[PDB]
DNA sequence: GATGTATATATCTGACACGTGCCTGGAGACTAGGGAGTAATCCCCTTGGCGGTTAAAACGCGGGGGACAGCGCGTACGTGCGTTTAAGCGGTGCTAGAGCTGTCTACGACCAATTGAGCGGCCTCGGCACCGGATTCTC
DNA sequence: GAGAATCCGGTGCCGAGGCCGCTCAATTGGTCGTAGACAGCTCTAGCACCGCTTAAACGCACGTACGCGCTGTCCCCCGCGTTTTAACCGCCAAGGGGATTACTCCCTAGTCTCCAGGCACGTGTCAGATATATACATC
């Protein structure tokens, strides 16, 4: 009966009302848009984590760790231009070498 | 008593070779001494602000990672 | 008594892989994630709020957001996904 | 003047609790009383201590009277700190005292920030300021001695900053007329104790 | 040469400014920007200061490289990061 | 019906200056000049309503905002100026 | 029968900068010493940079102040380009800048 | 010379150095591939905004990337410099 | 062909995935009142087109100006190697400082009357934009 | 040592500032709930320091790989003159829809009430880290 799961979502949605109440974004909060909120939220989660699980499992480890998240943004496109100005703690950076 | 030279000879060298660069020259030991320190301005003095606002004598993670996402360069991993 | 976002995350993985695992502090990473994207797109339409002259957030406002904040294909994949789970949620 | 001292006597004031704030400002004895009238007493303490630093803008400030505020501030706030209790052996005026000892510290180190203050059964109460031969000397963090001239004991304040220990001991040893200094195992938080678990031995020898 | 130096940089993730004396320099910064008070630094935010000074030093020096091989160079000269600021602004 | 911040700047420009006049377009760069400084300003300040967990903006936030979205030595004047207009605000 | 900005000894308005700052949902409660500090900030920045602008246009012997009379006023200050960075004043133009 | 008269003309005056209908129906051909079908009406001063928008931007980048030409001891621009001037920034 | 270069395993070491207790924030219910969605309307701002001019763009051409390629001297930089200095571990102390739990009070939302400060429309007239004229400058 | 650049003057023209009507939004004033300043107490986590120890920096000597100035060559933009062309100005019609008002209704907010979920705590135990030792890749 919970609304995360009425919706067949994984993201809470009670959590996301209460930050959008008291948040200061606007006077009235509607019903059909956190549920909105959180989809796309889970759907972006789970946009980065398959790919950082691709890459953590290529490198023959069974561990999630910063580096894997540095290669697979800086490796997609789409997430080099959202993500485009953050630095990421025990990050690294891709392999780069050039000659003349 | 030099007080920016805990940034070495080689520090500079190991940064540089994490960027990628073949051949460091000389008064490059001289010019990133005087860049580093300048941004470090402008992260501390936009970080002891947040913190003299909250009357708290202590620089927390979150008042540097608020300073760092107001100047541009957000940064996620702590917090 | 300090809540965050981990167990939803490790919800998430743990769907969509089998047993993989992540550590500890990659986790506070997601966390600074998703704690940032819901401060740029519900804060964000809260501006087309103010432009238009309302006061309240509909998921027509949220919808316009994410056609704005993200980039082109991911964009589309978002809003189709989104309104289909709110088609969901209308029929409950 | 410079714009150092004014962010200290600005920090010491916020400390002080608006229940006796006007007994440590008639106690200081550093502005007139005229202007203790112009200032409101009754608004929140995030304004009346930027007038009272307006009307310390004006007239008159040091180092010394802001170090003097502090002494006094400490004296009654003695709950805080925890003391350490030192006694002289092996061996007069308090000006001869003073002077000795403010000389052999400058002539220690390069900075250091001295501050005396006179107090009845001819105590004194010096505040020193630690600092290095190429840094300003830390007003945040004082030691503190209460020296009597009769009992050859002395009062000590811990602090985070070691090291000056003992040459603060052998400086004061050496300022004083006497060769020996001790260093007991009475370490507690107030100041009656010990002075009850020395003075029942010495005046009773 | 030195090419056995990077492919082993561009593989671990460690800090390489120490601990220590990046922690002196930002408590004699701090000191200057407060009036002459000191402060009391978490153990996590020194962290995230040299994770930061880390990641725009090497951004830095990747876009002054990339300046380099425009002009023919391969060495980098005090020219070269002086003007790789003033573009980005 | 339609307000904007067009007389106020010709009052300030008669003040420091005596017969300058000023057209009718750059006048207009001045409203998005001055409903663009007090959407920072008041934007950012409203945020450290929220980092603090408080619900007011009192003149201490606007100050340290104005500490912040400003250059150095013109915000040492506008910090030196605002309180010397609060103070003679309050004794009304 | 008293005006906001008469106490304030300022010019610009104080009720107008109150009414926006509770309608702009900022935050649920608004101080009452707030917009008369923050509308005097807004003074005496607009002060500042007509205050450099007329220097600059009695320079070029006119009295009307046109736009590239503050693109040249905003440009030429130190600490107004650190301000007005990614700005780009419309009828603007450059500076003459050369080699 | 010619050139150097150039420069200092072109730099005192403040005009709109593209012509209105070509620029007017570039943003139209690009406004109609997008939500196809209807059209789409311009307000007479959107067009002049978005005009002097892309003046603005396009005087600022030149101006940006010709340092790059008087650092390799060149006199000339290459679509190198201008192709490493947005790689620089990272638009 | 010796120096890397990848792999087997040793074990050891601690983070971490997991299980439990538990406090409190999320769900059910329902009234109520302002937000707004739909309907109509009328003007007002935009679109389309005729037509004539006039600056403005396109196109050949040649000529100097500059980019590019090779090259020699040399000097400023990498590397090898002994020292010596400062950085890390780690351990102790140990106390200033976050924070958080009550309180009580000044203070800001909330609301009815009322009036002038500021907005819309109008009308010049001086400031200014342009056009033509008289006084300097480098090749 | 004279066409080109700079200052100056005259004249139309048109928007900038003064002026009036007015209306609605800012002022004044009295009411009440409560947000937050203020004090004091409690755990904790940051700083100072010290002994060791040892990993890395420091200083230097030297060989040599690029930096740079020079110069020859060849190609390639810019100024110029002629022809062509479409941008613009001003007008004129017309009509699509932008802004305004009404009106009902419905949907979110507030308060109360009940309990299931997400967080802090604690613990065995597998993943990897580093370390040594041994089978391939190579200028």
């Amino acid at each position: 009966k919970s609304r995360s799961s009425r919706a067949g979502l994984q993201f809470p949605v009670g959590r996301v009302h209460r930050l959008l109440r008291k948040g200061n974004y606007a006077e009235r909060v509607g019903a059909g848009a956190p549920v909105y909120l959180a989809a796309v939220l889970e759907y972006l989660t789970a946009e980065i984590l398959e790919l950082a699980g691709n890459a953590a499992r290529d490198n023959k480890k069974t561990r999630i760790i910063p580096r894997h998240l540095q290669l697979a943004i800086r490796n997609d496109e789409e997430l080099n231009k959202l993500l485009g100005r953050v630095t990421i703690a025990q990050g690294g950076v891709l392999p780069n070498i050039q000659a003349v | 008593r030099d007080n920016i030279q805990g940034i070495t000879k080689p520090a500079i060298r190991r940064l540089a070779r994490r960027g990628g660069v073949k051949r460091i020259s000389g008064l490059i030991y001289e010019e990133t001494r005087g860049v580093l320190k300048v941004f470090l301005e402008n992260v501390i003095r936009d970080a002891v602000t947040y913190t003299e606002h909250a009357k708290r004598k202590t620089v927390t993670a979150m008042d540097v990672v608020y300073a760092l996402k107001r100047q541009g360069r957000t940064l996620y991993g702590f917090g | 008594r300090k809540e965050s976002y981990s167990v939803y995350v490790y919800k998430v993985l743990k769907q969509v892989h089998p047993d993989t695992g992540i550590s500890s502090k990659a986790m506070g990473i997601m966390n600074s994630f998703v704690n940032d994207i819901f401060e740029r797109i519900a804060g964000e339409a809260s501006r087309l709020a103010h432009y238009n002259k309302r006061s309240t957030i509909t998921s027509r406002e949220i919808q316009t957001a994410v056609r704005l904040l993200l980039p082109g294909e991911l964009a589309k994949h978002a809003v189709s996904e989104g309104t289909k789970a709110v088609t969901k949620y209308t029929s409950s | 003047m410079d714009e150092t001292v004014a962010e200290f006597i600005k920090r010491t004031i916020l400390k002080i609790p608006m229940n006796e704030l006007t007994t440590i400002l008639k106690a200081w004895d550093f502005l007139s009383e005229n202007q203790l009238q112009t200032v409101n007493f009754r608004q929140r303490k995030e304004s009346v201590v930027q007038h009272l630093i307006h009307l310390c803008e004006e007239k008159r400030a040091s180092i010394s009277d802001a170090a003097l505020l502090d002494i006094i501030y400490m004296q009654f706030h003695q709950h805080q700190k925890v003391w350490d209790v030192f006694q002289m052996s092996k061996g007069f005026d308090m000006k001869q005292f003073k002077n000795s000892f403010k000389k052999i510290l400058q002539r220690a180190l390069k900075n250091v920030t001295v501050s005396f203050r006179e107090t009845e059964e001819n105590a004194v109460w010096i505040r020193i300021a630690w600092g290095t031969q190429y840094t300003k000397p830390n007003q945040y963090k004082p030691t503190y001695v209460v020296y009597y001239s009769q009992t050859p004991y002395a009062f000590t304040s811990s602090s985070m900053l070691r090291r000056n220990t003992p040459l603060l001991g052998q400086a004061l040893t050496i300022a004083s007329k006497h060769h020996q200094i001790v260093k007991m195992d009475l370490r507690s938080r107030y100041l009656d104790s010990l002075k009850a678990i020395v003075f029942k031995q010495y005046n009773q020898t | 040469g030195w090419l056995k130096e990077i492919r082993k940089l561009q593989k671990s993730t460690h800090l390489l400014i120490r601990k220590l004396p990046f922690s002196r320099l930002a408590r004699e910064i701090c000191v200057k920007f407060t009036r002459g008070v000191d402060f009391n630094w978490q153990a996590q935010a020194l962290l995230a200061l040299q994770e930061a000074a880390e990641a725009f030093l090497v951004h830095l020096f990747e876009d002054a490289y990339l300046l380099t091989l425009h002009a023919g160079r391969v060495t980098l000269f005090p020219k070269d990061v002086q003007l790789a600021r003033r573009i980005r602004g």
